[PDB]
């Protein structure tokens, strides 16, 4: 029944600083330890610090040594983790962690992860994708649709309100030097004898507040 | 610790010889 | 309970920097990690174990630890022991020592003695779970115990067989007596506030006579033996110093006098602690040699000779640094929860 | 000291096979090796510690040997639930450093991808911003080529591949070789084309006209 949940993800511009939220419950959140680890896509793992929770004492990296300040307050069972002087390779995926509640030691391996909170260090300033079809004109047609310019993530990409989910993956997203957000969203029938089928896709930018729907035929 | 050397000394002493570790003592 | 007493190969851990050639650092380099920023120390409910400092495997793990630090540091251009000698070189440095942690490994936990005043032996109320030992200093010392820990409340006075004159008496003191060496041939000489020395000396017989039905307590010289147990050894950045106490134990005062002189000699050639042998090593340069340690407890030796008489002798002992290390691991105990 | 080094970054793997995950160290922390999972998407979560102790509700074909200086985290009998990154780490104290990181595969069979060129459309030509999607379908490894060739010469960069994560059932990556350009700069040529390698002869396809 231990719950270490983050919030939400974050988009600053650079040298602006984020403060991360981290609610623990079902254990006494003073005893142990609240450890903040994070991951730039394409990267691998990197433990920033640890904090004290009944007593603040707090150690964090050389690399992140100055810009993190892991704060807390026990009134609220939360903890904190700013980022100041905030760089752009300094957007990832932020989550705080603990050990195994036990009154023992030693065991001090993160066990309880968080949910996980984007850090997007960028000026985008929200933007919506324009949404254009990817018809072609030969063995199992393929098509799609191309959401392009759209700030930030995450997108949705529901192709005819779930159902066609057969051989139909949207691809990751790309940064193009603009700074706004573009993926492509493929889906392939059988053959190309039954290319019959309507397809209507559905676009979701939360953010943005549109999910407008466009029909893919040649 | 040589002990029976350490009292074979420690006798010119009129003394028991005892190990103080690698160490000669007397008492 | 749910752990069990059990021996393992404990880590070390002190905080040494490799910017720094003085040998102690160099050697802390490998062999032992960084020390812990936020060390845990979790209250073990409310019961009570039963510690032994007398058999503990932390002392003999930290007796090879530093025997190596020795003898891989301060390597003797000549070591000869009961077989053999090995011919090597004699470099100059320095020694100033670094607290050192030592650490459980994998599933074990340290159990740790915070009793007021403990003796390292029987019940043990306050017990405790920590990862690491604490900051002790490796200091080879003879006679009186310097650069180390302080007992919190009274004077403590501790050892296996209190009766039997075989079992080494540790003194371990409530305050910490300044003493000041230096070397400015080789003789070199030490100096002692006596008023607080000889004032501090007064309530350690006084505790020392209420574990001997209120008998009387005398001091006395060393009867006898090896330099290194009649001398007060230890090694001062570098050289093997050699100081006659005798004026800080000639019974007596306790306005006779203030401050405390013992000669002292510097020998090149001494047996070692290591094991039964001895070895030459290097002489020095004219370095005004000198170490300001904190005098923190003495080993003593009783006589032959308890109902008769109604007084007690006691005299300076060591020669086995084992007790050096279980004046400051007194506190700790392995345990296995795998 | 300490440096951890996690020995492989990504390895092949038929399914049902034993695969050994190494991590080695600079000095001994007494054996307080952690093994985590990140599957791909997910939060990670914590498999084998101290060294070898497995976790509760935990598959057992994960195995936590090595120990000191020289750690192992071996799976025989491979599977498909058995994919992500899995880093070790060291908890004695902190600092909590964990190594770089190890990817799993699933070998599969030499699957050739599927070449398909999706022109600008309409309303993509209205704006000044135009993107011509390239996209090899289905395929098996991920060392795969897209070379696009506008007028039969070469277009250097300006191109953005965005490949998926390797599918349960095929064990096969999609790719999205997209390539944005500008009205003068799409209409100051129109023969466009998509070059592919991987596994064959070569498979480039193209598209003239508006
Ligand atoms: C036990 O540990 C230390 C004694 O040094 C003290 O701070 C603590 O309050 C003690 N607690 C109990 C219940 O004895
Ligand atoms: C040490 O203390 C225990 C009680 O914890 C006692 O039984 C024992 O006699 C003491 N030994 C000495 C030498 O004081
Ligand atoms: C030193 O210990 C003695 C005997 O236990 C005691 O009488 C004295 O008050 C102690 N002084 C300090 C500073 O601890
Ligand atoms: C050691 O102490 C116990 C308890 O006082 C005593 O009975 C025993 O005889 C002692 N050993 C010697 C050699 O006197
Ligand atoms: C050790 O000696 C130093 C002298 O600089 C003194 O300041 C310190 O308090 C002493 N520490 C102990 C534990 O006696
Ligand atoms: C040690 O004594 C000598 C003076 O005889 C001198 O080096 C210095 O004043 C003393 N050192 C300390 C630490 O007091
Ligand atoms: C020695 O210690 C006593 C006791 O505090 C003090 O009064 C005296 O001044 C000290 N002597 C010197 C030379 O500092
Ligand atoms: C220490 O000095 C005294 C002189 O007061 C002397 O009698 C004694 O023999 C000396 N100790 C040694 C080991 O020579
Ligand atoms: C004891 O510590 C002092 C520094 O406080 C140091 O100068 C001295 O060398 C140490 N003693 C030994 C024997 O190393």
């Amino acid at each position: 029944q231990v719950q270490l949940v983050q919030s939400g993800a974050e988009v600053k511009k650079p040298g602006a600083s984020v403060k991360l939220s981290c609610k623990a419950s079902g254990y006494t959140f003073t005893s142990y330890d609240i450890n903040w680890v994070r991951q730039a896509p394409g990267q691998g793992l990197e433990w920033m610090g640890w904090m004290n929770p009944k007593t603040g004492n707090t150690g964090y990296a050389q690399k992140f040594q100055g810009r993190v300040t892991m704060t807390r307050d026990t009134s609220t069972s939360t903890a904190y983790m700013e980022l100041s002087s905030l760089r752009s390779e300094d957007t990832a995926v932020y989550y705080c962690a603990t050990y195994r509640i036990i009154a023992a030691v030693g065991y001090r391996y993160f066990q309880y992860w968080g949910q996980g909170a984007l850090v997007t260090v960028s000026s985008a300033s929200t933007k919506g994708p324009s949404v254009f079809p990817l018809a072609p004109s030969e063995s199992t047609a393929a098509l799609g649709c191309l959401v392009k310019d759209y700030f930030p993530e995450p997108v949705t990409v529901s192709w005819n309100s779930g159902s066609l989910t057969s051989g139909v993956h949207t691809f990751p997203a790309v940064l193009q030097s603009s700074g706004l957000y573009s993926l492509s969203s493929v889906v392939t029938v059988p053959s190309s004898s039954l290319g019959t089928q309507t397809y209507v896709c559905n676009v979701n930018h939360k953010p943005s507040n549109t999910k407008v729907d466009k029909r893919v035929e040649i | 610790x040589n002990l029976h050397f350490c009292q074979l000394r420690c006798k010119s002493l009129g003394l028991l010889g005892r190990c103080a570790x690698t160490y000669c003592a007397c008492v | 309970p749910v752990w069990k007493d059990a021996d393992t190969t404990l880590f070390c851990a002190s905080d040494a920097k490799a910017h720094e050639t003085e040998v102690h650092n160099v050697w802390a380099t490998h062999a032992c990690v960084p020390t812990d920023p936020n060390p845990q120390e979790i209250h073990l409910e409310n019961v009570t174990e039963n510690f032994n400092m007398w058999k503990n495997n932390m002392v003999e793990q930290m007796q090879e630890d530093v025997i190596s630090l020795w003898d891989q540091s301060l390597q003797p251009c000549v070591k000869l022991t009961g077989g053999s000698v090995i011919k090597q070189a004699c470099p100059k440095i320095s020694f100033d020592p670094i607290p050192i942690h030592y650490c459980t490994p994998a599933g074990y936990v340290i159990l740790k003695c915070n009793d007021k005043n403990f003796n390292g032996t029987g019940p043990c109320k306050n017990v405790s779970s920590v990862q690491c030992t604490h900051g002790i200093k490796p200091v080879v010392s003879t006679q009186l115990l310097l650069n180390g820990s302080l007992a919190e409340e009274e004077i403590i006075i501790r050892s296996e067989n209190l009766t039997n004159n075989a079992k080494t008496i540790i003194v371990h003191l409530n305050k910490s007596v300044e003493i000041n060496c230096t070397r400015p041939i080789r003789k070199a000489y030490c100096e002692i506030n006596g008023t607080k020395w000889n004032k501090v000396l007064k309530q350690v017989t006084e505790k020392l006579k209420e574990h001997f039905n209120n008998k009387t307590i005398i001091f006395q010289p060393p009867s006898g033996g090896d330099l290194e147990i009649t001398m007060h050894s230890f090694n001062c950045r570098g050289e093997f110093f050699y100081c006659n106490t005798t004026q800080l134990f000639n019974n007596t005062c306790i306005g006779c006098n203030g401050t405390i002189t013992l000669p002292c000699k510097i020998k090149q050639i001494i047996n070692m602690w290591q094991g039964t042998g001895q070895a030459m090593y290097a002489p020095p340069i004219d370095g005004k040699i000198n170490c300001v340690s904190n005098i923190t407890g003495i080993l003593l030796t009783r006589d032959g000779g308890a109902n008769n008489t109604s007084n007690e002798t006691f005299r300076p002992g060591g020669g086995n640094i084992k007790d050096n290390w279980r004046s400051e691991l007194y506190k700790y105990k392995v345990v296995q929860i795998e | 000291a300490i440096q951890m080094t996690q020995s492989p970054s990504s390895l092949s793997a038929s399914v049902g096979d034993k695969v050994t995950i190494t991590c080695r160290a600079s000095q001994g922390f007494g054996n307080y090796l952690a093994w985590y999972q990140q599957k791909p998407g997910k939060v990670p979560k914590l498999l084998i510690y101290a060294a070898t102790t497995l976790q509760s509700e935990v598959p057992s074909r994960f195995s936590g040997s090595g120990s000191g200086t020289d750690f192992t985290l071996t799976i025989s009998s491979l599977q498909p639930e058995d994919v992500a990154t899995y880093y070790c780490q060291k908890y004695n104290s902190a600092p909590f450093t964990f190594g770089q990181g190890t990817r799993l595969e699933i070998k599969r069979a030499v699957a050739a991808p599927s070449v398909f060129i999706f022109p600008p459309s309409e309303d993509q030509v209205k704006s000044g911003t135009v993107s011509v999607v390239c996209l090899l379908n289905n395929f098996y490894p991920r060392e795969a080529s897209v070379k696009w060739k506008v007028d039969g010469v070469l277009k250097t960069g300006n191109s953005q591949e965005s490949v998926t994560e390797q599918d349960s059932k095929d064990n096969t990556y999609s790719l999205s070789s997209t390539l944005t350009l500008s009205n003068t700069d799409y209409q100051s040529h129109n023969v466009y084309a998509c070059e592919v390698t991987h596994q064959g002869l070569s498979s480039p396809v193209t598209k003239s006209f508006n």
